[PDB]
């Protein structure tokens, strides 16, 4: 190390150095502690890769929770050999993490390798909080809503109900019949100290799978249900069914039935009915 | 191809019946449900009746409920109106409609039949021609078109020859008539030069009555 | 700060002599790195690392202050402006140009943009034949009758950027990484600034800017 | 059951995003509609259910709310869908409609071709007397035409009828009409229109003198 170049601090001069200069005149005991600063200070990953081997010298089993909040542009680098012997218990670090995981704008459809290492990440983050909190779902479904129902029917089940809030319809997309009949009655037992049009609102997503007996009680609230949300039924809760319940569901979103007439869970419940009992609907209805 | 047209639109004295046809072109008729919506001339929206594809379920809106009677067939393909003890407020366009759904929107019309109502009497039209008594090139004429009734006169000039600088107003009811204007503008070098006669018809009164535009002092 | 006088400001070497052309130092210097510029084309990486030529006449030397570049055998291929670039303290700095008369990887930056004095543009530089996001972009002011200033540059993945604090506010260095194209921003402009504008990326381990752009004017009235 | 549209009657530019709300007293959880009128004409249907487009209609169109305060929307207007708009309920009977948005174009400002005709020899005669005034191709819509007779003002027995939007040039047009008999039209002699527009500040005057 020259003299003048001893790293008095870290600072924007650090960039006109090289490989070697780094070695020789930065300290370990520094750059753990000021850390914040290195990720607004452009290096070049040549410079980056000699800070990352600086680091590997003070701490070489794991990374403390000191560590992982300022690591931003070094996630990348890390492999699984040594993620798996790292520990966490921190919202805040989370976010960095997979903000700079969301720096892949080369495939926006899945690329055939969709998640890496950070598939290990999250795994090893589920076991350290224990479950999958409120607050937890809340920070995931913000950088993979999809991710939802893309989990095995085991890790499903071991979801408690006040995490259930923290979903939207729009995570429930490419979900099939099994994977709803287990988040169902987990939602119907989270939102039961309630009641009204307040009570919908948030049921809507799951109505899918869902029992007939529970078609029945849904009609005595005057409810309004839309087109949409029909096609979601499985077909063997809607044959039990009558006219005026139906009636009594979809209501004023009823008219435009005639289009959708050759689909799920509609062909067959026309031909159950009787041909007259179609007619009072009089949007023109066929069998009998 | 999905059409409805109404007949049977007329005038009649104040307290007189009469009744309407809607016969439809294009659907299962047996299979949907219809109403009967009227506008009040020039400004508003109004409904009328509904039946229900049984035609035992009958509704109606509150200034008609008695007067006007509802009616529906299968065979003959016929949509019936009977509007009893009329008065002017009833004189209006009416629009038969094919109701979209069971208790649903109106989706499909009729290009619509007007009824008039009024102790006005068949009178022809009095047709006067309107001449100026004006430098910057541009003459304005017009044709006024004073005490008719009923609607409409068909109004042009020169047999539909001049038709850009044309500005016919809506007729506007006073003292049991109708009281029309026109005007039409035209080169401060074309006229009187070239002959101008305006062409208003009524076909209530048979009357084709042709007015030239004389320019005195 | 550091600021190096050239000499001599206009050479007159014959084909066939030994000339030695000297950059004396206000401080200290670690490493230096020599160019050469064709009047109207963009510059070229000549020397670096203080006597580590570039991929055969020429050659570099000096020890703390005094440091010069020699040519062997002067020719008719060899007139241009020679410039020396320090790499020491931030900011970067180069020198005033001398001048040689004989006695006798592609950047593409936008069109040339003429606006009013009070009012701003934005200028570009697109790259393609490497991995964007490990290398920088820097940008550098050829004025006329005065030499080359380094404005600043930026480390695109990051959107880390430093600047030479001359510049820090009338330079705003921005990037998108989807279609590898920067941006420079020039905020209120004035009859100074009516210069020409170089995009150029850095080499391996900070080994100068071996690469350099095609050239943006700006022209203010 | 009340039912009110806003506004009166809406103006706006080709490639400008339109706003028409339409209100309600008592919920109407989605019972609801959106019909076009052409002037004199059959009424088309648009939205038939809160954001459900009827079959054939651009979807340019944006039928949006729920329970009483709703809207009804046209991203980038085109030439086709200048109309009288109308929202109607049918939660319960009876139905009802709104007062219709009279959806028109924007040109810049113009004044109007004031002309003004003296009763014909044929009606002075027969036992009437009509003083015309022409107030042609105009904008906007709004006006202020006032008669004078020997100098005093006139308010009493004065028809008036305006056109529709133009689709060529844009205007709008104006008949005011002074009705008397043979007397009045001769006891008092001079006779005018002091049409009053956004335009100018001081007004466009036609006169004239009954026996000159």
């Amino acid at each position: 190390c020259p003299s003048g170049k001893k790293a008095r601090e870290i600072d924007e001069s650090l960039i006109f150095y090289k490989k070697w200069e780094l070695e020789a005149c930065v300290d370990a005991a520094l750059l753990a502690t000021q850390m914040d600063r290195v990720n607004a200070i452009p290096f070049t990953y040549e410079q980056l890769d000699v800070l990352k081997h600086k680091l590997d010298e003070l701490y070489p089993q794991g990374y403390p929770e000191s560590v992982i909040q300022h690591l931003g542009y070094l996630f990348l680098k890390m492999s699984p050999e040594d993620i798996r012997k790292w520990n966490v218990t921190s919202l805040e670090t989370l976010k960095a993490l997979l903000e700079v995981n969301k720096g892949h704008e080369m495939s926006p459809q899945a690329p055939r390798r969709p998640l890496p290492q950070v598939a290990t990440l999250i795994d090893r983050f589920v076991k350290g909080r224990g479950q999958l909190d409120k607050d937890t779902l809340d920070t995931l479904t913000a950088f993979y809503p999809g991710y939802l129902c893309s989990l095995s029917p085991e890790e499903l089940s071991s979801v408690p109900p006040s995490s259930i809030w923290a979903v939207r319809p729009q995570d429930l997309d490419t979900c099939d019949p099994r994977q709803l009949d287990v988040l169902y009655p987990k939602a119907r037992l989270a939102f039961q100290n309630m009641n009204g049009s307040e009570y919908f609102v948030k049921i809507q997503s799951f109505l899918g799978g869902a029992p007939t007996e529970d078609l029945k009680a849904l009609s005595q609230q005057n409810v309004s249900m839309d087109l949409a949300t029909f096609m979601k039924l499985r077909t063997d809760a809607v044959l039990p069914l009558t006219v005026a319940e139906v009636q009594k569901l979809l209501g004023p979103h009823v008219e435009g039935l005639k289009a959708e007439e050759r689909h799920r869970p509609v062909r067959d419940w026309i031909l159950r009915q009787r041909q007259d009992d179609l007619d009072t609907l009089g949007l023109g209805l066929q069998g009998g | 191809e999905v059409q409805l047209l109404e007949s049977g639109g007329g005038l009649v004295q104040p307290g007189g019946s009469l009744r309407l046809s809607c016969a439809a072109s294009g659907l299962t008729f047996r299979s949907y449900a219809m109403t009967w919506v009227r506008q009040a001339p020039g400004k508003g929206l109004e409904w009328v009746s509904g039946i229900s594809v049984s035609g035992g379920i009958t509704y109606y809106a509150d200034s008609v409920k008695g007067r006007f009677t509802i009616s529906r067939d299968n065979s003959k393909n016929t949509l019936y109106l009977q509007m009893n003890s009329l008065r002017a407020e009833d004189t209006a366009v009416y629009y038969c409609a094919k109701r979209g759904a069971a208790v649903g929107s109106f989706d499909y019309w009729g290009q619509g039949t007007l009824v008039t109502v009024s102790s006005a009497k068949t009178t022809a039209p009095s047709v006067y021609p309107l001449a100026p008594v004006t430098t910057g090139s541009s003459v304005t004429l017009g044709c006024l078109v004073k005490g008719y009734f009923p609607e409409p006169v068909t109004l042009t000039w020169n047999s539909g020859s001049l038709s850009s600088g044309v500005h016919t107003f809506p007729a506007v009811l006073q003292s049991d008539l109708y009281t029309l204007s026109s005007s039409v503008t035209v080169t401060s070098s074309t006229w009187p030069s070239q002959s101008i006669t305006c062409n208003v018809a009524h076909p209530a009164s048979s009357t084709k009555v042709d007015k030239k535009i004389e320019p005195r002092g | 700060d550091i600021e190096l006088t050239q000499s001599p400001a206009i050479m007159s070497a014959s084909p066939g002599e030994k000339v030695t052309m000297t950059c004396s130092a206000s401080s200290s210097v670690s490493y230096m790195h020599w160019y050469q510029q064709k009047s109207g084309t963009s510059p070229k990486r000549w020397i670096y690392d203080t006597s580590k030529l570039a991929s055969g006449r020429f050659s570099g030397s000096g020890s703390g202050n005094s440091y010069s570049l020699t040519i062997s055998s002067v020719e008719a291929e060899d007139d241009a402006t020679y410039y020396c670039q320090q790499w020491s303290k931030h900011p970067l700095t180069f020198g005033s140009g001398t001048k040689v008369e004989i006695k006798g990887v592609q950047l593409q930056q936008s069109g040339p943009e003429l606006e009013k004095p009070g009012a701003s543009v934005k200028i570009s530089c697109k790259a393609s034949g490497y991995s964007f996001t490990g290398y920088t972009m820097n940008w550098v002011k050829q004025s006329h009758g005065k030499s080359l200033e380094w404005i600043g540059l930026i480390t695109p993945y990051n959107g880390a950027s430093s600047y030479n604090q001359k510049f820090r506010g009338k330079a705003t260095l921005t990037v998108d990484k989807s279609s590898s194209t920067a941006y420079m921003d020039l905020l209120s402009l004035t009859s100074e600034d009516s210069a020409v504008y170089f995009c150029a990326r850095g080499g391996y381990d900070g080994r100068g800017f071996d690469y350099w752009g095609s050239g943006t004017p700006v022209t203010v009235s | 059951i009340q039912m009110t549209q806003s506004p009166s009657s809406l103006s706006a530019s080709v490639g400008d995003r339109v706003t028409i709300t339409c209100r309600s007293s008592q919920g109407i959880g989605s019972w609801l509609a959106w019909y076009q009128q052409k002037p004199e004409k059959a009424p088309q249907s648009l939205i038939y259910a809160a954001s459900s487009l009827q079959s054939g209609v651009p979807s340019r169109f944006s039928g949006s709310g729920s329970g009483t305060d709703f809207t009804l929307t046209i991203s980038n207007l085109q030439p086709e869908d200048f109309a009288t708009y109308y929202c109607q309920q049918y939660n319960s009977y009876p139905l009802t409609f709104g007062g219709g948005t009279k959806v028109e174009i924007k040109r810049a400002d113009a004044a109007p071709t004031v002309s003004i005709f003296p009763p014909s020899s044929e009606q002075l005669t027969s036992g009437g007397a009509s003083v015309v005034c022409f107030l042609n191709n105009f904008y906007p819509k709004d006006i202020n035409v006032k008669w004078k007779i020997d100098g005093s003002e006139r308010q009493n027995g004065v028809l008036n009828s305006w056109t529709d939007q133009d689709s060529k040039d844009s205007t709008y047009s104006m008949s005011s009409t002074l009705t008397l008999t043979k007397d009045e039209y001769e006891r008092h002699n001079s006779y005018t229109c002091e049409a009053t527009h956004k335009t100018s500040t001081s007004p466009i005057v036609k006169s004239f003198n009954r026996n000159e």
